[PDB]
C-alpha cells in the first residue's frame, strides 16, 4: 500500500532454508 | 631457441627440489621461483622441460608446465611475443602426447592462454585446432577436441560478440561430423561443444538445427554414459528454444527421457530429470504428457528420496536428482493443480506413515512440494495431515524433523485461517521448541519455517509475543554463527509482523543487547552485516522512540558505510586494474537501515542529520547506475522529508530533476519510491512547489493510466498527484479529466489514513478550480468519497459541498436518474454523511 517499497522481506526469503 | 646446459641444470635442480618431501626445502624453493617467474626467459625454460625434455619423468615435465600456467595467469600481459609464440607453437605441436599427464598439462596451457590473454590475440588458434580434428593420430584429435570444448565453456558467446570475424560459422557445422565417430570420448566432446550455443539461439546453429536434431536421435541408442549425459542436456536445452522443431518426435522423446530418468547412473538421471522441469514451463505440457504422466509422477517421487551417500554424509549442498525431482513435481503441481491429486495421494498414503524414515521423509517432502499447486485439493485432508506433521516435528530422526518444519510452513496460510487454538497454537509451540533443537540443520529449518509462519500470522502473534521472544532471545546464546543469520531474519520479520506492540521496556532490554553485541564484532567488510542490519532496520521502525538509546552509533556507521562505498567506487572508476569495485549491497542495506531509523524516530533524527553529510551522499546515490541503490535513496529521501525537512529543503532544486528522470515504470520500486518521495516533498514545499510541477506531472498522469501497473505504484501515483494538486491546484487541475477515473479506482480501495486524507484535500481543491474536469466521471468521485469510513469534519464538508454542488448543477431530475446507478451501500452512505 501507499508508502515505500523495500526488498527486505524478499532478501529474507532468499536466505531462508529450502529443500530444493 | 637458446637453451644452454648451465641454465637447464639449474631449473631442473629447482624442479627436483620442489618435489622434495622436506617442508623447509619447499619454502625456499617457493621464493626461488618467486623471483624467477618475473623473468620472461624463465618461461622459455618451463615450456622446454614440458615438451622437449624427454629425459625427465612425467611429474617433473608436467609440474614445469603447470608453474608456467600460473605465470600465464598473473604475468601474461608482461610476456613478450617471442616467448609467447614459442609456447603457442610448442603446445599445439605436442597436443597429442602419448602421456595422458603431459597431454592434460599441454591442454590446460592452451586453454589458459586463450582465456587470460589470447582473446582475439591468437587469430589462428581456432582454425588450426579445427583442422587438428581431421588429423590421423587418436590422441591428437582427442587433445584438440578437449581444448575446443573448454574454449566454448568459458568463451561461449564467441559468436554473439563477433570480436573475431564470425568464427562459429565454421566450427559448429564441423562438430556434428564427429557425432558419427567411433570413440565415445570424441562423440561427447562434439555434443558438449554444440550444446554451448543452444540457449544463445546461435545463428550458426539455428540455421543448422535439422542436422543437429537428426544426429542427436542417431545417438539415442548409445549406452556410453558421457554420451547419454550430453544427448540428454541437448534435448533439455532444445526444448527451451526450439520447441517447434521437436513436437513431431515428442512421444519418442518423452519415452527416452522417462527411461533415462530411471537410469541407475545418477548423472544420466539428473540430466534426464531436468527435462521435466523445463517441460513444465511450456504451455504444451499437459498435451505432451498424457501418455506418460502416470509413470512420471511415481518416478519423480522415487528420485526425491535422499541418495544412499547423502544419508551417510548428512549423519556426520548442491543440485542433485532429489532436488531436480522435487522442483519438477512443484512445477507440475502448479500446472496440473487439483488434477494431480489422484496421481499423488495414493503415493502419499504409502509414504507419510511408513516405518522407514528415509521413505517417510521423502513423503513429507512431496507433501510440501505439491502444496502451492494442489492447495485447494488438499484442504479436505489438512485436518488430518497437519496434526500428523505437528507430531513429526518430534520424530527422533533430525532429517524428518527438518523437512517437517518446511512442509508445515508451506501450509501456513491455511493454518492461520483456522481457529488459532486448533492448529496455529500447537504448531507455533512445537516450532519454537524445534528452534532450540540440538541439531543445527533442524535449528535453521525451524527458524526459517517460523519466519514464514510469522509473515503469514502478523498481528495473530501479538498474544504470544512474550513467549515467542523468550525462545528467540535464548537462541542468541545457543546459536553458532551460520544460524544467528537466520535468527536475525526471524527477529526482523517478527518486528514487521507485530509492529509497535514490540515497544516494551522488557522486550527492548532482552532484545537489544545481543543485537549490538554482534554489531560490535562484525567488521565493515563482512557480508554477515546484511541480515543483522536488515534485522535492525525492522526493529528500529517497530521500536520508534524506544530505539533512542541506540540510534547514534547505528546512524554513524551507516552513513560511514555509504561514504566508503561511494569512495571505493570512485577509486575503482579511476583505476579499475588496481582497486576492486565495491559491493553495493553494503550501501543498499545502510541506506535502508537509515530509512528505518528515520521512519522510527521521525523528528528525533534531526540532531543526527544536523551533524551529517548524508544528504550530500544521497545526491550521488540517487544518480547511481544500480536501480536498488536509487530505490533505497528515494525511500530515505521521503523519510527525511517527513522527519526533518529543514535539512532537505536546500537540496530540492537539485533533487527534483533527478526524481523527474526516475519516473520510469520499468523500475517499479524506484519509480514507486521516487513518486512517494515527490508527494511528501510537495506537502513540505507548499506553493513553492510550482516550478517543479511540470518536470513531473505529465509522467505521473502517464503512469496512472498505464495498464498492467502494480496496485502499489498506482496508489502512490494517485496520492502524489492528489498532493501536488493540493499545494498547486492551478498547475494540476487542468489535467483532472485525464486522471480522475484511475485516481478514484485506485484510492477507493485504500485504508483511511493521513496520506488518503492529504490526497483527497487535493482532489477537492482541484475540483473547485476545474469542476467541468469531474462532471463526466462523477460516479467515480462518488464511489471514492463513499470509500471513506471516518473522514475529518472539514474534509467531509468539502465532500458535501462538491456533492450538493453537482446535484444543483444537473437538477433534481438528472440527479435522481444518475443516482439510480448507485449500489445500495453508496446511495445510503451519502445520506448518513452527506444528505444527497
Amino acid at each position: 500500500g501507499p508508502g515505500k517499497m523495500d526488498s527486505r522481506g524478499e532478501h529474507r526469503q532468499d536466505r531462508r532454508e529450502r529443500p530444493y | 631457441w637458446k637453451p644452454d646446459e648451465q641454465g637447464l641444470q639449474q631449473i631442473l635442480q629447482l624442479l627436483k627440489e620442489s618435489q622434495s618431501p622436506d617442508t623447509t626445502i619447499q619454502r625456499t624453493v617457493q621464493q626461488k621461483l618467486e623471483q624467477l617467474n618475473q623473468y620472461p626467459d624463465f618461461n622459455n625454460y618451463l615450456i622446454f622441460v614440458l615438451t622437449k625434455l624427454k629425459s625427465e619423468d612425467e611429474p617433473t615435465r608436467s609440474l614445469s608446465g603447470l608453474i608456467l600456467k600460473n605465470n600465464v595467469k598473473a604475468h601474461f600481459q608482461n610476456f613478450p611475443n617471442g616467448v609467447t609464440d614459442f609456447i603457442k607453437s610448442e603446445c599445439l605441436n605436442n597436443i597429442g602426447d602419448s602421456s595422458p599427464l603431459i597431454r592434460a598439462t599441454v591442454g590446460i596451457l592452451i586453454t589458459t592462454i586463450a582465456s587470460k590473454g589470447e582473446l582475439q590475440n591468437w587469430p589462428d588458434l581456432l582454425p588450426k585446432l579445427c583442422s587438428l580434428l581431421d588429423s590421423e593420430d587418436y590422441n591428437t584429435c582427442e587433445g584438440a577436441f578437449g581444448a575446443l570444448q573448454k574454449i566454448c565453456e568459458d568463451s561461449a558467446e564467441i559468436l554473439d560478440s563477433d570480436v573475431l570475424d564470425r568464427p562459429l560459422n565454421i566450427m559448429i557445422p564441423k562438430f556434428l561430423q564427429f557425432f558419427k565417430h567411433s570413440s565415445p570420448k570424441i562423440r561427447s566432446h562434439a555434443v558438449a561443444c554444440v550444446n554451448q550455443f543452444i540457449i544463445s539461439r546461435t545463428q550458426a546453429l539455428m540455421l543448422h538445427i535439422d542436422s543437429f536434431i537428426e544426429n542427436l536421435f542417431a545417438l539415442a541408442g548409445d549406452e556410453e554414459p558421457e554420451v547419454r549425459k550430453n544427448v540428454c542436456r541437448a534435448l533439455v536445452m532444445l526444448l527451451e528454444v526450439r520447441m517447434d522443431r521437436l513436437l513431431p518426435h515428442m512421444h519418442n522423446i518423452v519415452e527416452y527421457m522417462l527411461q533415462r530418468t530411471q537410469d541407475q547412473d545418477e548423472n544420466v538421471a539428473l540430466e534426464a530429470c531436468e527435462f521435466w522441469l523445463t517441460l513444465a514451463e511450456q504451455p504444451i505440457c499437459k498435451d505432451v504428457l498424457v501418455r506418460h504422466l502416470p509413470k512420471l509422477i511415481p518416478v519423480l517421487v522415487n528420485g526425491m528420496k535422499y541418495s544412499d551417500i547423502d544419508i551417510i554424509l548428512l549423519k556426520g549442498s548442491d543440485w542433485n536428482l532429489r532436488k531436480c525431482s522435487a522442483a519438477a513435481l512443484d512445477v507440475l503441481a502448479n500446472v496440473y493443480r487439483d488434477e494431480l491429486l489422484p496421481h499423488i495421494l495414493p503415493l502419499l498414503k504409502e509414504l507419510l506413515f511408513h516405518h522407514e524414515w528415509v521413505v517417510k521423509e521423502s513423503g513429507i517432502l512431496v507433501l510440501g512440494a505439491i502444496a502451492e499447486g494442489c492447495m485447494q485439493g488438499m484442504i479436505p485432508y489438512l485436518p488430518e495431515l497437519i496434526p500428523h506433521l505437528i507430531q513429526c516435528l518430534s520424530d527422533k530422526k533430525a532429517l524428518v524433523r527438518s523437512i517437517t518444519c518446511w512442509t508445515l510452513s508451506r501450509y501456513a496460510h491455511w493454518v492461520v485461517s483456522q481457529p488459532p487454538d486448533t492448529y496455529l497454537k500447537p504448531l507455533m509451540t512445537e516450532l519454537l521448541k524445534r528452534i532450540l533443537d540440538s541439531n543445527k540443520r533442524v535449528q535453521e529449518a525451524a527458524c526459517s519455517a517460523f519466519a514464514t509462519l510469522e509473515e503469514e500470522a502478523c498481528t495473530e502473534l501479538v498474544p504470544y509475543l512474550a513467549y515467542i521472544l523468550d525462545t528467540l532471545v535464548f537462541a542468541f546464546s545457543k546459536y553458532q554463527h551460520k544460524n544467528l543469520l537466520i535468527l536475525y531474519d526471524a527477529i526482523g520479520t517478527l518486528a514487521d509482523s507485530v509492529g509497535h506492540h514490540l515497544n516494551k521496556p522488557e522486550y527492548i532490554q532482552m532484545l537489544m543487547p545481543p543485537l549490538i553485541q554482534k554489531w560490535n564484532m562484525l567488521k565493515d567488510e563482512d557480508k554477515d552485516l546484511f541480515p543483522l542490519l536488515e534485522c535492525l532496520s525492522s526493529v528500529a521502525t517497530a521500536l520508534q522512540s524506544g530505539f533512542l538509546p541506540y540510534c547514534e552509533p547505528v546512524y554513524q556507521r551507516c552513513v560511514n558505510l555509504v561514504q566508503k562505498t561511494l569512495a571505493q567506487a570512485m577509486l575503482n572508476n579511476a583505476q579499475p586494474d588496481q582497486y576492486e569495485a565495491p559491493d553495493k549491497d553494503f550501501m543498499i542495506v545502510a541506506l535502508d537501515l537509515l530509512s528505518g531509523l528515520a521512519e522510527g524516530l521521525g523528528g528525533n533524527i534531526e540532531q543526527l542529520v544536523a551533524r551529517s553529510n548524508i544528504l550530500t551522499l544521497m545526491y550521488q546515490c540517487m544518480q547511481d547506475k544500480m536501480p536498488e541503490v536509487r530505490q533505497s535513496s528515494f525511500a530515505l529521501l521521503g523519510d527525511l522529508t517527513k522527519a526533518c525537512f529543514q535539512h532537505v529543503k536546500p537540496c530540492i532544486a537539485d533533487f527534483m530533476p533527478i526524481l523527474g528522470t526516475n519516473l520510469n515504470p520499468e523500475f517499479i520500486s524506484v519509480c514507486n519510491n521516487a513518486t512517494w518521495a515527490i508527494g511528501e516533498i510537495s506537502i513540505q514545499m507548499g506553493i513553492e512547489m510550482q516550478p517543479y510541477i511540470p518536470m513531473v506531472l505529465h509522467q505521473l498522469v502517464e503512469i496512472i493510466n498505464r495498464p498492467n501497473t502494480p496496485k502499489t505504484l498506482l496508489e502512490n501515483t494517485a496520492i502524489t498527484i492528489g498532493r501536488l494538486g493540493y499545494v498547486c491546484p492551478q498547475e494540476v487541475a487542468p489535467m483532472l479529466q485525464q486522471f480522475i477515473r484511475p485516481w478514484c479506482t485506485s484510492l477507493r480501495n485504500i485504508r483511511d489514513n493521513e496520506e488518503k486524507d492529504s490526497a483527497f484535500r487535493g482532489i477537492c481543491t482541484m475540483i473547485s478550480v476545474n469542476p467541468s474536469g469531474v462532471i463526466q466521471d462523477f460516479i467515480f468521485f462518488c464511489d471514492a468519497v463513499a470509500s471513506w469510513i471516518n473522514p475529518k469534519d472539514d474534509l467531509r464538508d468539502m465532500f458535501c459541498k462538491i456533492l450538493h454542488g453537482f446535484k444543483n448543477q444537473v437538477g433534481d431530475e438528472n440527479w435522481r436518474r444518475f443516482s439510480d446507478q448507485f449500489p445500495l451501500p453508496l446511495k445510503e452512505r451519502l445520506a448518513a454523511f452527506y444528505g444527497v
